[PDB]
């Protein structure tokens, strides 16, 4: 085997060639927070929210992307890496909108989530925000645009699984915007999932918007029969009513995804 | 050597700088451009590799990258893929306007180092990757490279060495940020002009998924000079570690804003009161000097007064070489006013790809805009300098930290201008 | 005669609005044949 | 300013585009120079093209650059909202751009913009009502030792007062066309006050050349 030998916080872990520092952190059970990585995506390294310290190094490497070199000591909890983390998240919460009630994916927000976790407690942005135009991509995906971290989640997903490429970013700078560029309509056979992927509330379930909220509901294991594929489903219900129908992860068969009429 | 500066003509690379002699062909070859270009090629890739070597040659780009290690990593054998030389030659730096006096007037000098060049680090062709905005410039290098054709200098059997070797111009479209190797390299693929992240390198995977190396148009106008004049004649200028010949831009708030090829270590104020005629209204009337464009942090006269003009005596000054050009700002400068219009530059030329300059940069503009009003406390200084140190090294490419530097620079060098700035903004809307 | 007193670089006030473009159709008869990845597009 | 597009009637993709057979043999010559099998390299230039024959880009030369270089037509938008030459909405006939960044505003590109905003009657953004002139505001232009300068189209008009681009404008309003040059008494970028440097004749070939080669 060639096996190289790489440190994550001390410990010793044994990774092929090629490995993210990302999934060296991920064979010791730690998870490094992260926005744009996405493990069946390609790697697009725009959010810089990975940034962890290799130690006798002095800059920060984003884990997504960076290959482990033979004998690097990943420290996910030293000062730097949680100071790079804390000034991520403050960027990232700068043009963020205060939509958190009126948000669908509150409860289940990554964004919410990870600033809980690795960012400050408080804002220093005295400025005002920006609003962004929102989008009509179908009667499927509402469209809030104000709330996207531009992660190129959509792009890639359309782009590599679906096959569309009609996702994209126009502009430059701060004004860099998501979405077709045209009145167009986003309607693939699995143009759902990126609901899933999203991990804001940038773009939600137009049929489930409003209507429940994710620490409520009762998560049912179940399988698909809309089709013969057999996709692995969680039918999320609310005090005795079927409310969505979110994806399993089977490896097998519909790896996390599920198609529109299953959603 | 020990005092450095006063370069004489003789011992100049860039003869023809200032458009007064006959920019084509049978002017260059009047020049020494094109002389025994097939005795450079013959001699292999391993001479030519280790004449820029000796000579101690960095990137003019601005980083300053060690040219010949930088071009030894394309010293490979070859995979399947062909290899490319791609010559930076956007130049979208404030300040910097050498490239362009390079490929108006020295355009043969070019095109012999894209030939050079590519023969020392094997390439296949050299895409010119020319500022949008240099039209007539664009023009111009094609003129040269037809008459580079003509003439049998590149192509096919390349001034007579059988090495095959062609030389493509491609326009950018207005982005500083495609002055960046790895965003330069994804606008010649054709897309927005994004930066890649770094490995892979582009000697790795670079233009089209080829091993490729981006260098300026001056470390490759420089290079034949090399190869004919010796490594050791190169590297025989300047301090050691800080070699050659450079192009300045000297601009802003001098008498005779000019471009110059001057010795390397030169001495700022030297440089300032002998090319441009000295700053105006006197070298007491200095309050400022940006020293290599926009990027690099600003120094105040009592640093004007004693440093030299290279990599390592402004990285001890706390600054940058950068692109030596030569920013100066006299005593009539609102210079908030000016280093905040810096940061809006850089908000205009960001490309939106990661978190913390697309967020950050226009965070910062936004704060720069009221501290020019004053229109703040002084516990947002502070946070101010907090906020470029948390978008300088975070980002994927360097325009974060070519922001975050003249934030610093300002508030290193003038935080009481800034202070008294906001107290009286204070004590006059109260 | 050595000059050093005009300016030699008076082509580009009569460039156009095709000069570049033009250049290039000129020069597209000078180069080597352009490497193959072996497909038509890589969404071939 | 926008970056999302809406169909007016004059900007569709009904709207009229498609280029000149010349323009198609300048097409054929730009996908020449990149990789078989790379050919979505040629965005940049042929859509560059499209903003010369057309002077601006409807949602019809994003179309046609799309079609012919068989991308879709997403990666021609991005190019197109993403580099600042490519104009979305037409401009007029000579687009001048103002250069004030840090080295142009400390040698005075205020003064010429006002001058252009008094001379025109309009502001940053506006086109004058004969489509002729419109005004806005760009960042570095790369031509810093020459500060003040505009670019009009091409072309560079160098270290200006308010009276040579008022003058400037008065001949561009005439029909002729300008020298795209310094309007002060030097030639390119040499000091003002005479040559510091280069008087000397240069060598020529052999000299300096070192031995064994
Ligand atoms: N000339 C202009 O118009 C402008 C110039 N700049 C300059 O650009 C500089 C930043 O340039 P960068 O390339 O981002 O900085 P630097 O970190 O990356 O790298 C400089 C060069 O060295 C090469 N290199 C460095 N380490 C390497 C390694 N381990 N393996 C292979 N290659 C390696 C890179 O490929 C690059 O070409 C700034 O300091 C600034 O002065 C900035 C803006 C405009
Ligand atoms: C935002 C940004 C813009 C840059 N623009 C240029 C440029 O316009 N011209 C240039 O030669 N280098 C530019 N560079 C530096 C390049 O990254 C690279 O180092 C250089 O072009 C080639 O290396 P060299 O200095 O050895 O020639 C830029 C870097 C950054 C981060
Ligand atoms: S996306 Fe997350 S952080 Fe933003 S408003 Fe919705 S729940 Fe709040
Ligand atoms: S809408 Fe969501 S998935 Fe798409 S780029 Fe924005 S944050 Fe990422
Ligand atoms: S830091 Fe700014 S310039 Fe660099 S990849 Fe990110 S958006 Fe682009
Ligand atoms: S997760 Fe590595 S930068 Fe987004
Ligand atoms: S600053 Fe105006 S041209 Fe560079
Ligand atoms: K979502």
């Amino acid at each position: 085997s060639n096996l190289i030998e790489v440190f994550v916080d001390g410990q010793s872990v044994m990774v092929e060639p090629g490995t993210t520092v990302l999934q060296a952190c991920e064979k010791v059970g730690m998870q490094i927070p992260r926005f744009c990585y996405h493990e069946r995506l390609s790697v697009a390294g725009n959010c810089r929210m990975c940034l962890v310290e290799i130690e006798k190094a002095p800059k920060v490497v984003a884990a997504c992307a960076m290959p482990v070199m033979k004998g690097w000591n990943i420290l996910t909890n030293s000062e730097k890496t949680k100071k790079a983390r804390e000034g991520v998240m403050e960027f990232l919460l700068a043009n963020h909108p205060l939509d958190c009630p009126i948000c669908d994916q509150g409860g289940e927000c990554d964004l919410q989530d990870q600033s809980m976790m690795f960012g400050s407690d408080r804002s220093r942005f005295l400025e005002g925000k920006r609003a962004v135009e929102d989008k009509n991509i179908g009667p499927l995906v509402k469209t809030i645009m104000t709330r996207c971290i531009q992660c190129t989640r959509c792009i890639r997903f359309a782009s590599e699984i679906a096959g569309v490429d009609d996702l994209g970013t126009t502009g430059r700078g701060n004004d860099m915007q998501v979405g077709t560029y045209i009145e167009k309509m986003f309607m693939s056979e699995l143009s759902g999932n990126i609901i899933d992927i999203c991990p804001v509330g940038a773009l939600t379930s137009k049929p489930y918007a409003f209507t429940a909220r994710p620490w409520e509901t009762r998560k049912t294991e179940s399988i698909d029969v809309m089709d013969a594929v057999g996709s692995n489903i969680v039918v999320s219900t609310r005090t005795g009513e079927v409310m969505r129908i979110l994806p399993r992860m089977h490896e097998d068969i519909n790896e996390e995804w599920i198609s529109d009429k299953t959603r | 050597k020990t005092s450095f500066g006063s370069l004489k003509d003789e011992d100049r690379i860039f003869t023809n700088l200032y458009g007064r002699h006959d920019w084509r062909l049978k002017g260059a070859q009047s020049r020494g451009d094109w002389y025994k270009t097939k005795e450079i090629l013959l001699k292999g890739p391993d001479w030519i590799l280790g004449e820029v070597k000796t000579s101690g040659l960095r990137g003019r780009g601005g980083a300053g990258f060690p040219t010949g290690l930088k071009w030894s990593f394309m010293n490979k054998p070859s995979d399947g893929r062909p290899k490319y030389l791609v010559v930076n030659a956007d130049e979208g730096e404030p300040g910097t306007c050498k490239d362009r006096e390079i490929i108006r007037h020295d355009p043969h000098k070019l095109v012999e180092g894209c030939l050079v060049g590519g023969r020392a680090m094997g390439a296949r062709a050299a895409y010119i990757y020319i500022r949008g905005e240099f039209y007539n410039e664009a023009s111009n290098l094609q003129v040269a490279i037809r008459e580079a054709y003509e003439a049998g200098l590149i192509g096919k059997n390349a001034c007579g060495s059988g090495y095959d070797f062609d030389v493509f111009v491609v326009r950018g479209a207005g982005a500083y940020i495609c002055g960046e190797e790895t965003a330069l390299i994804e606008s010649i693929e054709g897309k927005q002009g994004k930066p890649r992240l770094k490995p892979p390198f582009p000697a790795d995977v670079g233009v089209f998924g080829c091993p490729t190396t981006v260098a300026n148009v001056e470390t490759v106008a420089v290079s034949p000079t090399i190869c004919r004049r010796g490594g050791a004649w190169f590297a025989s200028f300047g301090r050691e570690r800080n070699s050659g010949t450079k192009l300045f831009n000297i601009s802003g708030h001098v008498n005779n804003p000019c471009t110059v090829e001057e010795e390397m270590s030169v001495p700022l104020k030297e440089l300032i009161e002998k090319h441009a005629g000295g700053v105006t209204g006197g070298w007491d009337n200095l309050l400022a000097v940006i020293p290599g464009g926009s990027s690099t942090p600003l120094i105040p006269k009592s640093v004007c007064e004693t440093v030299l003009m290279d990599f390592d005596a402004l990285i001890q000054a706390q600054t940058g070489l950068g692109t030596a050009a030569v920013i100066v700002m006299d005593r009539s400068t609102d210079i908030v006013k000016a280093i905040a219009r810096l940061i809006e530059f850089y908000k205009h030329e960001s490309c939106g790809q990661c978190t913390p300059c697309r967020e950050g940069v226009d965070w910062m503009n936004k704060v720069m805009a009221r501290f020019v009003r004053g229109d703040a406390r002084p516990a947002e200084i502070d946070s101010l300098w907090e906020i470029s140190k948390q978008i300088e090294g975070h980002t994927i490419c360097a325009l974060g930290d070519g922001a975050a530097w003249p934030v610093q620079g300002l508030i290193r060098h003038f935080r009481p201008e800034l202070e008294e700035r906001m107290q009286r903004f204070a004590q006059q809307h109260q | 005669p050595f000059d050093n007193t005009t300016y030699k670089n008076l082509q580009h006030h009569d460039y156009s609005t095709y000069t570049f473009l033009d250049l290039n159709l000129d020069l597209s008869k000078f180069r080597m044949p352009q490497p193959s990845s072996g497909r038509e597009s890589p969404r071939h | 300013a926008l970056f999302v597009h809406r169909d007016t009637p004059k900007n569709n993709p009904e709207t009229p585009f498609d280029f000149t057979p010349e323009n198609y043999k300048r097409i054929e010559a730009i996908v020449k120079n990149y990789p078989e099998g790379h050919k979505a390299a040629a965005v940049l230039p042929v859509l560059d093209l499209a903003q010369r024959q057309n002077g601006w880009l409807p949602i019809s030369a994003m179309n046609k650059v799309a079609e012919i270089l068989q991308v879709p037509p997403m990666r021609v938008y991005e190019v197109a909202t993403f580099y600042t030459m490519y104009n979305r909405k037409p401009v007029g006939k000579y687009h001048i751009q103002v250069c004030t960044t840090t080295p142009c505003m400390l040698r005075n590109s205020d003064s010429i913009l006002e001058a252009i905003q008094k001379k025109l009657g309009i502001k940053v953004g506006e086109t004058t009502p004969d489509k002729l002139f419109t005004l806005i505001e760009v960042e570095c232009l790369g031509a810093c030792v020459n500060a003040p300068m505009v670019q009009i189209n091409d072309n560079y008009y160098e270290d200006l007062t308010p009276k040579d681009i008022e003058e400037i404008i008065d001949e561009l309003k005439a029909g002729k066309i300008p020298k795209p040059g310094p309007r002060s008494g030097r030639f390119s970028c040499e000091p003002a006050g005479g040559l510091t440097s280069l008087t000397e004749p240069p060598k020529g070939p052999g000299f300096g050349v070192q031995a064994g080669l």
